[PDB]
């Protein structure tokens, strides 16, 4: 599958563990919303899948290619296939929206002619095309979050995973990214979401639920 | 998928780094000023130091002046020695004050999945840029200070009816000169960068 | 409310400043160094030009000595200067960096509402103590030199059937030296960091 | 009143506009919810009121004095007076949870022992006086929060703002916070919270709720 866990468990320097005997398998094309606590262990999971932090007792496969023990030099050639949206909207004020949006596609060498049609191919997805030349700041929260979206999505990732993106938006705007989310699922992009509102993940219940609790994953 | 060539991209890297310079002025004139004043003082003993040498071949003499030319050697080179390694190490901490400035742009950028080269090229030619720029700021403040020099050795000369004249620095040393001032960029900057930036974390 | 005294709490801030100095070794001992040497290179060049003075004041003829003197002391006043403006502007580059390594707890301290002064004190205290300390080491270093050049000054000496010996540094100079290192440590300090934390917002 | 507004308004730099004609009355000892949508402007009223940024249009009292132009030199003696919570819980990670909940009382020199005794009496209404020596890392989200709560209360403020406090907590824990908050105004700390979920307000009507739409108070 897109990637599997097998008897993986994490403990901390301090002794604190965030996941314990958590096994689940994922194929291509699904979604699953990763309900849990407040606490739990949803953060940690999403770094344990893209090698930001080593796990320590089970095995990840992402392709078939464990990655338990990736050498260093090799992660940045994995986190290429992995696009990740965080709470934050991580996005560099200096810069415009299309420069933003612009980044993977520049830190592997490409042509600036394919790089803008990329671009405003994804922007066009978005809805963000009109403002593309503007920065970060004139735009509004929800438009910073679908940036950030975008920048993600535009390297045509096989696995998309967000942490929490819907955390500074009023219900009214989670449901338009809720929305804009499974659109790329159906484009054929798997999906992991992370989040912790139980009405949410309620209002839909197509998607297999996967709930974390302290550690423990029932997966039902 | 096309992809630029070696040359073409490190062409662009250069190009991009020297524009970089110029996003804080007051941030990296200092620095280059201070890089210009460092390297120009051993140029300007050098210049001293030869032009007593070459006076002293023009002019019981011989063996005292072997000893005074030894005498002379040793204070150039302690003295420049000093300001070759001040040199080296005053570019290691403009760099980590740059790197420092761009956390989060790194930051970004590993967590997208850039090799640490990429990450890494642009302080090399900055370092680079910052030796070339130190050196030539260096020699026109060496022929600067000839100027002035030459109007008191003149007013002396006049005096003693000597008829002699200070001469600038030769060709094949300003290379030398320039070559050094690269070095130095380079190093100190490959260097420094190359092991503050294991300690910089994507989140 | 019990409130401190202001002996006491500058006193404290001292020790605290002195203590914090040491959090990132690699980044405060570079720039001591570096200063130590830039404002020891000008007190060597003093020294030499004091001992060559004495050696001709304990020695048509008069008229010319003049001259050289005056060039000389051009010469010497032209490096210190030098040096002397390299020193101040890197002292206020290290101050930079430190204050941008603590955006946010300036930030969370502006927001609370403390007053500008309590956010300034411990970066005047800090370039006091890299003045102070440059400025002993730079005086160790000069005593280090003229212990180096005497074994080729005696050479000298002896060929010319006399009985020269180097003189250090005069104890009243050294006091000088230590109140220009501080007045440096403290004015670049001051300058660089007022103008620089008005920029800062707390959110 | 502890804060009053007469017919203030903003405008920023780019000409988008976040308050317009708000007029609203607080009494001491009265707690107000502050409702609003993604967008409006409940972040920038609650940096007017204390003086981060400055209005254009009205003029704002606090305790019958004039903050309209308060000069820059006097925005600590103000500040100090205002004691305010962050959603993102702002904490120094480096230093004990003891010497960041000691920091307020640390910028206005008092000694030692005062600062000792008030602190512990501080977590110790907030439950946390038995970590009170420990990391804020080794704390879990609520604790954090909480940390950041006694943080912003020790210094004895008069008027408490909190910035949507319970972003980052599942409902559970809101509960809990919200109760704290309940409590401190008990203790008779004016309170103005600030959050956009519409169930956790309606879940207690006692106090008045203002209700900011695209800059518009209708305050029903
Ligand atoms: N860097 C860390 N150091 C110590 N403990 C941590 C660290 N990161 C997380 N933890 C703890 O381990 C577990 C993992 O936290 P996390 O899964 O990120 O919570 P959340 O799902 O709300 O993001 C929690 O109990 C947390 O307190
Ligand atoms: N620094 C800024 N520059 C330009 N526009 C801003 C700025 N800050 C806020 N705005 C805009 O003005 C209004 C104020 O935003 P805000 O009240 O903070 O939203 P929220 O209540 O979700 O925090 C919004 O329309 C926002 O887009
Ligand atoms: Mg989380
Ligand atoms: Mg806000």
């Amino acid at each position: 599958g897109v990637i599997r866990f097998q008897q993986v468990s994490k403990a901390y320097r301090g002794g604190r563990q965030a996941l314990q005997k958590v096994d689940f398998h994922l194929r291509r094309g699904e979604m699953a919303f990763l309900g849990g606590h407040s606490g739990a262990g949803k953060s940690t999971l999403l770094k344990l899948i893209c090698a930001i932090e080593r796990p320590t007792d089970g095995k990840i496969s992402f392709n078939g290619h464990d990655i338990t023990r990736i050498p260093n030099k090799d992660i940045p050639f994995l986190r290429r296939n992995i696009g990740i949206v965080f709470q934050d909207h991580r996005l560099l004020m200096d810069r415009s929206i299309y420069d933003n949006v612009a980044l993977p596609m520049r830190i592997e060498s490409i042509s600036e002619n394919e790089i803008k049609r990329r671009v405003s191919a994804a922007l066009d997805k978005t809805g963000l095309l009109d403002k593309a030349r503007c920065l970060p700041s004139q735009l509004s929260g929800g438009e910073q979050q679908r940036v950030g979206i975008a920048r993600a999505v535009v390297n045509r990732p096989t696995l998309l995973l967000a942490d929490e993106p819907t955390g500074n938006l009023d219900p009214e705007l989670s449901s338009r990214v809720l929305r804009l989310f499974e659109e790329f699922n159906r484009a054929g992009v798997t999906i992991l979401l992370a989040t912790h509102d139980i009405h949410l993940v309620n209002s839909r219940p197509q998607y297999r639920h996967l709930e974390l609790n302290q550690g423990f994953l029932s997966e039902v | 998928a096309k992809t630029d060539s070696f040359l073409a991209i490190h062409f662009k890297q250069a190009k991009a780094s020297f524009a970089a310079l110029w996003r804080r002025p007051l941030g990296n004139i200092l620095t280059l000023a201070v890089i210009s004043m460092a390297l120009a003082l051993p140029a300007s003993l050098y210049l001293l130091s030869k032009n007593i040498a070459s006076v002293a071949e023009r002019v019981d003499w011989f063996a005292r002046l072997d000893a005074i030319r030894h005498l002379a050697t040793i204070v150039v080179i302690s003295l420049s020695s000093l300001m070759l390694m001040s040199v080296f190490l005053i570019v290691g901490n403009t760099l980590r004050f740059n790197v420092q400035a761009n956390k989060e742009e790194i930051q970004t950028m590993k967590l997208i999945g850039a090799t640490d080269a990429y990450i890494l090229r642009p302080y090399l030619y900055s370092g680079m840029w910052f030796g070339l720029l130190g050196a030539v700021a260096a020699w026109l403040l060496t022929a600067l200070m000839t100027i002035l020099l030459n109007g008191a050795v003149e007013a002396l000369a006049q005096l003693y009816d000597s008829r002699f004249r200070l001469i600038g620095l030769g060709w094949d040393e300003s290379l030398l000169l320039l070559m050094l001032g690269v070095f130095l960029g380079c190093v100190a900057a490959k260097v420094s960068a190359k092991r503050h930036l294991k300690e910089i974390e994507p989140v």
